[PDB]
């Protein structure tokens, strides 16, 4: 449960971007989207919810 | 000195030259770049 908690919240994951990539014709802006980064101090390590 | 050994040896260096020109074709260029090895690695989205 302790592993399995880990690598679920100490994780990198990559998600797409705005205005992708095949767009729709008149498309403004193309900016990338960041979700979960990974885990920098000791206090970060000590809030993962079991 | 004679001539006909002389005119002979005009031809060897005749002929080595002429083999060594069935380099073709030659590249412009000799090689400068310090060597380049290159890694790459795609992770999408």
């Amino acid at each position: 449960d302790v592993i399995t908690a880990i690598k679920a919240q100490n994780a990198q994951v990559a998600a797409g971007q705005l205005g992708g990539t095949p767009p729709v014709k008149g498309q403004q802006l193309n900016a990338s989207i960041i979700a979960q980064t990974r885990l920098t101090s000791t206090e970060e390590f000590g809030k993962i919810l079991l | 000195d004679r001539p006909i050994f002389a005119w002979v040896i005009a031809i060897i260096i005749m002929l080595a030259g002429g083999l060594a020109i069935l380099k073709l074709p030659v590249a412009q260029y000799p090689t400068i770049a310090p060597p380049a090895v290159t890694i790459s690695a795609s992770y999408p989205g």
